[PDB]
């Protein structure tokens, strides 16, 4: 068996002109069988936002796992942590338990307060940060992804022109994948709001 | 503060002098062994009018062929019960058979010697030795009814019968005139219970004292207070025939 | 003061309290000797003879450890028996770890450190004993004493126990006398000279010899106990020098 | 008042167990020296053999730590030993972790922090020794660190330690202010033997036998003692002069 | 004193009180006598007892085939002791098929005493032994003090008056250790022995134990009406 | 052996006092002075090192310390006491903050894991509170520069500025009169100099006086110039030469 | 060996007192004082700072009124260095609450654990017990507004209102005299100051001498707002009421 | 790990550890327990001294062990919810293992089992703890009561009472309580707790607490309303 396709889902995120999008399906699948439609793989702690794809028991794992450490460096420093730091913990996270990993692939997103850079990053199974200043992807058709988002990308789009773009690029490929698929929800961060907004896509 | 396994001058050691004191606070049991069986009795003491004098636990099964009946700090007792109970079990695991009296004591007093500062921390479990005595009846096959007291001194003798307790001084004086070979079981039934009311503060009834014996035949029974109305009948009508 | 109740606390003076007790229990012990010889070191140690009930040597107190190395001390013989005991295991993994007889000079570092480590806490007792220990190795011979201290130093010739003053000096003797070096036949007699005239304090109780060597030329570098007619022929000069 | 039986605080601050360990080092009436050269570094060192039946050559008080680090003690031998195995182990396993040879200053400085621990801890009695090491750094050239039963260490240009120290410590005072540089210029390293041995006869006013010092040099590339006879080589030029 | 607190403490003389004391529980202990010839070992035992009704302990002990004791003092200590020499008779007897020697036996008591004084914490051993055996090299008799130190001898006793038989024995030294293949008057010679000790309490047929062992002799225990012959 | 060690020496007495820790604060004014004073844009720590001989090199010497590359220290009491911290204290702002949060602690946090050494220090069993004050300044961007002290109890405070050693007293009525919100870098250190003037007796120069800032940013130690992103220690100390620099324009 | 220097601290007294217990309790009649009024919708911590000086750093400072979580605060009165290890198993405690329930720990849980860990140090080990008490003001949605208190004993209590620190018996008299239970936040806020103007050693009471905090319904939703008083807020409540 | 010896023998014969737990009991408040025709009632005292506590959170001294076994304690409060959180533990435990419930003796034994232990552990003080367990044995009707003290012994009652002045309200009860007929009623045997308390509660209505446990895993503990009453009828009876 794949410890990453029993599940499956697809995440991608992408940056703008002062902004990021990160957007996912929400099928959960145990292989041929659909069970739900409800499960979300997009968390956010304070303004920083985690998706996170493969063994879907290790997504519970790992939403209960950052929500604990962050809590507390929220009480200690008294400020949400920063998506630059972020990153970093993740990262350390994971690479604890080198041997016998958690099957999993976060995708960090969100906008550094201090300097108002947008920012994203991702990760693998062990656990390296890729750095892009593009989009990043993550899931079982992040194959397919990687060749829909590069065709469409152009660097800097305004907030509700990103949210067309980051339509297309998921919607697609989730059809032509046989483990995505059941809706999609896309989250659009700016500084002062963010706006979520929930896909109508094909059931089949 | 004096140390717990410094000896003194006199050449003992001062804790196992102090528990021997523990034992003459406790509350009177006097056992008789003849060639019928072995008869413990104990003096109950009921501290109240309010308590249920049949609560008070002082005559314990050990096994089918081993009796006990135990005075001082029973308190301290629950632990030696469990473990000898546990022994007794254990060689009828390993052995497939019963244990004589005498090496089942051999165990009981094995715990008593434990107790210390360690080096490292060993076996050692107290920080005080056992403030409670025991007097072990049973049964074996190849040396008939025994009769042990085990001691917190580590020591156990071997007895024809012993008087422990509050008034153990004045009962074994008495036990050392009366005692032969002679005595049919009925004989030291009654016997026992007449020593026992000579040191008990109150009166003589069976809410307050408990008989017992071991038999090769029936095994360990404890009397209930109905057999032993019969008896508390029996020695009044025999000292006041005179 | 106080300063003596517990050990390894220090006084005003500097003074260690509690090892400087020590020293007076090995000054209560019997008497022994060591002579370094030209080419080997020679043992002698005082038996007092308690009773007559005593079987005559069968209660030999000098312990050999390894092959080539002898101890003898005084003091309390089970302090002893067990630093001996316990060098015999540090001697026996430097064979191991390094397949060569240990020299004679790390033999006695090691058994330093573990006296010495009985100085630095303050819940074990120190080591009521002085060793005199030595033998044969590569560079050849060498005599250390040991006290309870820690302190050990090589030695021409070393003595301990209650007649120690006196075998001081006559060891002394011996040394200004044969610059040239007391040859390793020689030692013997002059062993049980010694231990006669150091036996005068306490001439109260009759007493037996018994002495051993470790000799380049004798026994290859073994340590055996001299015996029967050499050591017959010693007692035998002996008792000629104090008549 | 436990606090003059273990290491606690006292009531007024100090720590009478270690104030009490000072003077237990200073009582064996050695005199230890310790000047720089050019490129060496001295160190003589009193050696006093009380009676004739101990060995000359085993009584020492120099010992070799290392390839490079020389440690001259001040105090009861056995402690020293004790000092000294410790210290020895550190210099093995330093090249083993960080594959170069443990610079001076490092192991002075791991001795200090191994100082400290026994007067935290209540169930050890701090060391009865000063602990003097020399050498020939790679890189800082000649050291000199002086470390002592409280944990306190600190450089030096030249040092003295004993009970008579004071009449040292003045007679180096009184070189430095006259010289104006930090070190004894001398180039080769036999005119700074001479030059710590005269220093030596001045201070306490008795001159010496070759069997009365023991001598260390630490230049690049070794540390070694001096035999009997190549101390009586500096004898001898000396009392040419 | 002050000194007498732990066994950690040297007092200003050097003696160590807490082991003076461990010796005093052996004079509170029963006589018991041991002596030996060139072919057999013997102890002569005086078994005590509490009141009337009370049976008498047990003052011997077997160890082995060819090795026992006899303990004086305290009966705790004693048994702890001779647990410890059975499973080094054993260790012997399965690693090097090889009767255990009398003389390593006495050095491992050394050794273990000693560790048992040093450690804050423990307690000196309050009892002594009489340990006889035969070996390859012939028989033993060895007396163990709670100090440590395992003497070899050709007889000896310990316990309460201790100085009769002790006495006793080193005026006939040279006639005992003749009796050579009688088993019979080597026992008598010892019987005699104690009775310079004992003042009161005559012997009995119930207060009497004789152990011996020798060349021909596996560990023997004469108790009850088997020491009717030697009274 | 069985080492009984594990009852803490330190015990309530009756007054409601913690005596050992009282004590170990006498020993703290017996220390030299030491103060700090915070600006607008940065701090100031200085000392007195006290060369107890002159053969002796109080260069080699430290009393003030590198934390990380933006937080020193300096103190008053116990040397030993002090160096045996900044060696547990510059191991566990690494092991337990910098690898798994991939940043230097910001400086109000190293200040609680320090609080938290002492109070190990005077609570677990056979050992002795610290004979020392600490301290700490350090700046992280987002509270600026800010100053800390800390006791030997564990508890610590934020200082506008301060003082503690012998002439504890003396220097701290004098910051009050000659501070204000206004002070820059270069005119609090001048106040930080004639504070310690009023109590050092001996030589008072840039040999025996130590003197460092918490301040701007430095590109120079930065050692790998060549990469927008760092920016290098914030910390600096002033070398010999600088400091007899600021004492021709006393 | 070391039996001489043991303390044994954790031994009764002859009246059946814990000596050390007694004592820490001695010692937190030293620490400032901490005062809180629950009232019907919120709750006040008011705590009177202990050293002051116009050399001290006010603004970001913190000493007696710590954050849990989202909903529970407490206030410290004894040694600050030691609570700061009772605080942080405290949160610990509640966050490993919330991985296994995915609910936010009741008051009750969260009270009871750090009771049962001063209670143990009393029962074993032979260290000296902390000098702390605490003044939990939480909010859970099972029985709405709590106050618990606890002391180096190990027992807690509720309390409508509670002083710990100086002066107890003079700021549990006035206490007694002006609280009622229809009270509302605004009431308590100027109770909790006037009992503080009274009790105070200060000459006058001041902003800069204290630390306030409310825990109030108020605030969007139904969620429970935390709001630590910025020392700036609490100059302008200290002129609403008109002490100054 | 801590090793001294806290508990040891005195030349006498006792442990003084042991005897100083006990002057702990004495301090603690008073509680009272009386055992009827068919059920068991018991009766704590509260704190008057203490004033403006919330009533509602105020930790009851009645802990439910189980569904049918209530324990009730005096002396050092802070202790006893160690003995109460090892004996929920056990009582689970038991089902688990035996797939029954625990009987009453069961966890009483349990219970004194751990008082016992900790007065020969070096390194660790008694509990200042005597407790009233009181239930209703599985499948049965009988009322049974124990009572256990810090040194480890533990007996049945019919009526008993620990806490402070406890000579006085025992006093009271062994005139009082026929012992061949025990108390008919539910409520008349409520009539007796709440008797005996008000001999020793020095003025009190709001300061007494019942608790009553009946057969069948039925525990009720009385409103303030329902114990007001019963302290206005026996105040009718005094007056005479």
């Amino acid at each position: 068996s794949d410890p990453s396709s029993i599940n499956g889902g697809i995440v991608v995120a992408m940056t703008g002109k002062d902004c990021v999008a990160i957007a996912c399906d929400l099928r959960l699948g145990s292989q041929s069988l659909g069970v739900s439609n409800k499960f979300e793989k997009i968390f956010h702690y304070g303004h920083v936002f985690l998706g996170i794809t493969g063994l879907a028991t290790d997504v519970t794992t790992l939403n209960e796992m950052f929500r604990y450490k962050t809590n507390l460096y929220k009480l200690k420093e008294e400020r949400a942590i920063e998506p630059e730091t972020f990153t970093q913990l993740v990262s350390s996270s994971l690479y604890e338990r080198r041997f016998g990993p958690y099957f999993v692939g976060p995708v960090v997103a969100g906008i550094n307060s201090k300097s108002g850079k947008p920012f994203i990053a991702g990760f693998d199974l062990i656990g390296c940060i890729d750095e892009a200043k593009d989009f990043i992807v993550s899931g079982t058709a992040s194959d397919q992804l990687f060749g829909m988002c590069e065709s469409l990308y152009e660097p800097n789009l305004e907030p509700e022109d990103l949210f067309e773009t980051i339509s297309q690029a998921l919607l697609n490929a989730a059809d032509r994948d046989a483990l995505s698929g059941w809706g999609a929800v896309v989250y659009i961060i700016k500084k002062d709001e963010v706006v979520k907004r929930y896909l109508k896509m094909r059931q089949d | 503060d004096r140390g717990v396994s410094t000896f003194s001058p006199e050449g003992r050691l001062f804790q196992v002098e102090y528990s021997l004191e523990a034992i003459k606070l406790g509350s009177t049991a006097i056992g008789i062994a003849t060639k019928e069986g072995v008869v413990l009795g104990v003096e109950k003491r009921a501290t109240s009018p309010l308590l249920e004098s049949d609560s008070i636990e002082k005559i314990v099964e050990i096994d089918r062929h081993i009796g006990c009946a135990m005075s001082g700090l029973t308190a301290d007792a629950r632990s030696m019960i469990e473990h000898a109970r546990t022994a007794a079990v254990t060689h009828n695991l390993y052995y497939d058979e019963d244990i004589n009296v005498e090496s089942l004591t051999q165990s009981v007093c094995d715990l008593a010697l434990r107790f210390g500062e360690g080096a490292s921390g060993e076996e050692r479990l107290m920080s005080r030795p056992f403030g409670v005595a025991l007097l072990i009846a049973g049964h074996d096959a190849d040396d008939g009814y025994q009769l042990f007291h085990a001691e917190p001194s580590g020591t156990f003798y071997r007895y024809n019968a012993k008087a422990i307790g509050s008034g153990s001084e004045g009962a074994q004086a008495e036990l050392l005139n009366e005692w032969h070979s002679s005595l049919t079981l009925k004989e030291a039934e009654l016997l026992v219970l007449k020593i026992l009311k000579q040191v008990m503060e109150e009166k003589l009834d069976e809410n307050n004292a408990q008989l017992s014996c071991i038999t090769k035949q029936d095994g360990f029974k404890i009397y209930d207070n109905e057999k032993t109305a019969e008896l508390i009948k029996e020695l009044k009508e025999k000292e006041a025939a005179e | 003061t106080g300063y003596d109740l517990s050990n390894s606390v220090f006084s005003p003076d500097g003074r260690n309290f509690q090892v400087e007790y020590a020293v007076k229990a090995v000054e209560n012990g019997t008497t022994s000797i060591g002579i370094k010889c030209n080419d080997g070191v020679v043992f002698a140690v005082e038996k007092l003879i308690t009773s007559k009930l005593l079987v005559p040597q069968k209660n030999v107190k000098i312990q050999v450890v390894d092959r080539h190395i002898g101890c003898v001390y005084s003091g309390l013989i089970p302090d002893g028996r067990h630093l001996v005991n316990r060098g015999r295991e540090e001697a026996a993994s430097f064979k191991k770890l390094y397949k060569t007889p240990i020299p004679i000079p790390a033999f006695a570092d090691r058994l330093g450190q573990y006296v010495q480590a009985h100085t630095l806490y303050n819940s074990v007792r120190p080591f009521g004993v002085s060793t005199i220990f030595g033998g044969v190795d590569k560079n050849g011979a060498h005599l250390y004493m040991l006290e309870p201290s820690g302190s050990y130093w090589g030695y021409k010739g070393a003595a301990t126990g209650k007649g120690r003053q006196s075998a001081k000096a006559e060891l002394e003797k011996l040394v200004d006398h044969h610059p040239e070096g007391l040859s390793a036949r020689e030692a013997v007699k002059q062993a049980a000279k010694i231990i006669y005239l150091a036996h005068e304090d306490n001439k109260e109780k009759d007493f037996e010899l018994e002495i051993s060597w470790c000799s380049l030329s004798e026994t290859n570098g073994l340590h055996k106990f001299v015996k029967g007619d050499l050591l017959q022929e010693a007692i035998d000069f002996a008792q000629k020098e104090i008549n | 008042g436990y606090d003059r039986h273990i290491t606690i605080f006292s009531p007024e601050g100090r720590l009478y167990q270690v104030e009490y360990a000072f003077k237990a080092t200073n009582q064996t009436n050695i005199n230890s020296l310790a000047v720089r050269g050019k490129d060496c570094t001295v160190v003589i060192s009193q050696k006093k053999v009380p009676d004739k039946l101990l060995d000359p050559t085993t009584v020492s008080y120099i010992f070799c730590i290392s390839r490079t680090i020389g440690m001259v003690v001040n105090g009861p031998i056995p402690d020293a030993r004790n000092a000294a195995l410790r210290a020895k182990a550190e210099a093995a396993e330093f090249r083993y972790k960080y594959g170069y040879d443990m610079p001076c200053d490092v192991l002075a400085k791991r001795m200090a922090n191994l100082s400290q621990i026994y007067t935290q801890r209540a169930y050890m009695r701090p060391l009865g020794v000063i602990l003097t090491f020399v050498s020939v750094d790679e890189e800082l050239g000649p050291s000199i660190y002086k470390t002592d039963p409280a944990g306190y260490y600190v450089g030096y240009k030249a040092t003295a330690t004993g009970p008579k120290q004071q009449e040292i410590t003045t007679n180096l005072e009184n070189h430095f202010k006259k010289s104006k540089i930090d070190h004894i210029n001398e180039e080769s390293w036999e005119k700074v033997v001479e030059f710590a041995i005269t220093h030596m006869i001045d201070a306490l006013g008795t001159e010496f036998s070759k069997n009365d010092l023991e001598v260390g040099v630490a230049t690049k590339d070794k540390f070694f003692t001096l035999s009997a006879e190549n101390i009586e080589e500096r004898l001898v030029a000396i009392a040419e002069q | 004193n002050n000194y007498d607190g732990d066994t950690v403490t040297f007092s200003p003389t050097g003696r160590l009180f807490q082991v003076e004391y461990a010796l005093e529980a052996i004079k509170q202990g029963s006589v018991t006598v041991g002596l030996r010839s060139n072919t057999h070992a013997v102890l002569v035992a005086l078994k005590r007892n509490a009141d009337e009704l009370s049976s008498y302990q047990k003052k011997i002990i077997k160890c082995d085939e060819h090795m026992g004791l006899s303990l004086a003092g305290l009966a705790p200590d004693a048994r702890v002791l001779s647990n410890y020499l059975r499973q080094q008779c054993n260790y012997s007897s399965l690693v090097f098929n090889r009767k255990l020697a009398v003389e390593r036996a006495g050095h491992l008591l050394c050794d273990k005493a000693q560790k048992n004084t040093q450690s804050y914490g423990g307690r000196p051993y309050g009892v002594g032994l009489l340990i006889i055996g035969y070996d390859k090299s012939g028989a033993h008799l060895l007396e163990f003090q709670p100090s440590g130190n395992v003497t070899e001898l050709y007889g000896t006793a310990i316990g309460a008056r201790s100085q009769g038989a002790k006495t006793y024995l080193e005026r006939t030294l040279d006639t005992f250790i003749k009796i050579d293949g009688n088993p019979d008057e080597l026992i008598k010679a010892g019987v005699e022995a104690i009775s310079q000790s004992l003042r009161d309490e005559s012997l009995t047929v119930d207060n009497l134990s004789i152990a011996i062992v020798g060349k021909d002799t596996p560990f023997t225990i004469y108790d009850g009406e088997a020491v009717a012959k030697y009274i | 052996m069985t080492d009984r060690y594990s009852f803490s020496l330190t015990t309530f007495s009756p007054s409601g006092k913690l005596g050992q820790i009282d004590y170990a604060l006498t020993a703290v004014k017996q220390g030299v002075t030491s103060l700090g004073i915070k600006a607008t844009n940065g701090v100031v720590i200085a000392t007195e090192k006290k060369s107890s001989s002159p053969l002796a090199m109080s260069e080699t010497l430290s009393k003030v310390s590198l934390l990380t590359p933006d937080i020193g220290a300096v103190y008053s009491g116990m040397g030993p006491d002090y160096r045996v911290l900044v060696d547990k204290s510059r191991k566990v702002a690494h092991t337990s903050y910098k690898r798994i949060y991939g940043e230097y602690p910001p400086t109000k946090l190293l200040v609680s894991e320090v609080a938290k050494i002492m109070q190990e220090a005077t609570q677990s069993g056979g050992v002795r509170p610290f004979g020392v004050s600490l301290l700490i300044a350090g700046h992280d961007e987002f509270n600026g520069f800010s100053l800390y002290q800390v006791d030997p109890s564990g508890s610590y405070f934020p200082w506008k500025a301060t003082a503690i050693g012998k002439g504890s007293v003396a220097a701290k009525t004098f910051l009050e009169k000659r501070w204000n919100d206004e002070l820059e870098l270069e005119d609090a250190i001048h106040i930080a100099l004639l504070t310690l003037k009023e109590s050092v007796e001996g030589e008072f120069n840039g040999d025996t006086i130590e003197l460092a800032i918490i301040g701007d940013e430095n590109p120079d130690l930065l050692g790998y110039t060549g990469i927008p992103t760092d920016k290098g220690p914030r910390f600096r100390k002033l070398t010999s030469q600088e400091i007899n620099d600021r004492l021709e324009a006393l | 060996g070391s039996r001489r220097y043991d303390s044994r601290t954790t031994i009764f007294s002859p009246e059946g007192r814990l000596y050390q217990v007694e004592y820490a309790l001695e010692s937190i009649s030293h620490a400032g004082t901490a005062i809180g009024i629950m009232a019907s919708d919120g709750i006040v911590l008011a705590a009177e700072r202990k050293v002051t000086s116009t050399l001290l750093e006010q603004d970001t400072s913190t000493e007696k009124l710590y954050k849990l979580n989202d909903k529970i605060a407490v206030a410290v009165a004894g040694l600050t260095a030691d609570a700061e290890i009772l605080i942080n198993t405290a949160r610990i405690h509640a966050q490993n609450y919330l991985k296994t329930y995915n609910e936010d720990i009741p008051v009750e849980i969260l009270v009871r654990r750090l009771s049962d860990i001063k209670q143990g140090y009393t029962q074993h080990g032979g260290l000296r017990p902390f000098g702390v008490s605490f003044i939990y003001a939480g909010y859970d949605d099972r029985y709405g507004y709590q106050l618990y208190t606890s002391n180096p004993s190990g027992n807690y209590t509720g309390w409508k209102a509670i002083s710990v620190g100086a002066n107890t018996s003079a700021a549990q008299t006035l206490l007694q005299m002006d609280y009622k239970d229809d009270m509302k936040v605004d009431d308590a806020i100027e109770l909790a100051l006037k009992t503080l103007s009274k009790t105070t050693d200060s000459s006058a009471l001041t902003y800069d001498r204290l630390e306030f905090a409310t825990i109030r319904k108020g605030a969007n939703d139904g969620e429970v707002y935390q709001k630590i008083f910025k020392p700036q807020e609490i100059k302008d409540i200290l002129v609403k009421t008109g002490i100054t | 790990g801590y090793d001294r010896a806290l508990s040891i023998f005195s030349p006498d014969g006792h442990i003084f550890q042991v005897e100083y737990a006990l002057e702990a009991v004495k301090r603690g408040t008073c509680a009272v327990g009386v055992k009827g025709k068919n059920c068991v009632v018991l009766g704590c005292e509260r704190r008057s001294t203490l004033k403006l506590q919330d009533t509602r959170i105020t930790p009851s001294k009645v802990s439910k062990i189980d569904s049918h076994v209530v324990l009730s304690f005096s002396g050092l409060n802070a202790d006893s919810r160690i003995l109460i959180e090892k004996a929920r533990v056990e009582a689970q435990s038991h089902r688990l293992t035996l797939e029954d419930p625990v009987t009453v003796e069961y966890l009483t034994r349990y219970v004194a089992g751990v008082q016992q232990r900790y007065t020969q552990s070096g390194g660790v003080r008694p509990f200042g703890v005597s407790t009233l367990i009181a239930g209703f044995d599985p499948r049965d009707d009988e009322p049974k009561l124990y009572q256990t003290e810090p040194s480890g012994i533990y007996s049945s009652w019919s009526a008993q009472t620990i806490g402070r002045n406890s000579k006085t309200v025992r006093e009271f009860l062994e005139k009082n309580y026929d012992r061949k007929e025990p108390p008919a009623t539910v409520e008349e045997c409520v009539k007796l707790t709440v008797r005996s308390l008000l001999e020793v509660v020095q003025t009190g209505a709001k300061n007494i607490e019942i608790t009553v446990v009946k057969p069948d895993s039925d525990i009720v503990a009385l409103s303030s309303e329902e114990i007001n009453q019963y302290v206005t009828q026996i105040e009718q009876e005094k007056q005479e």
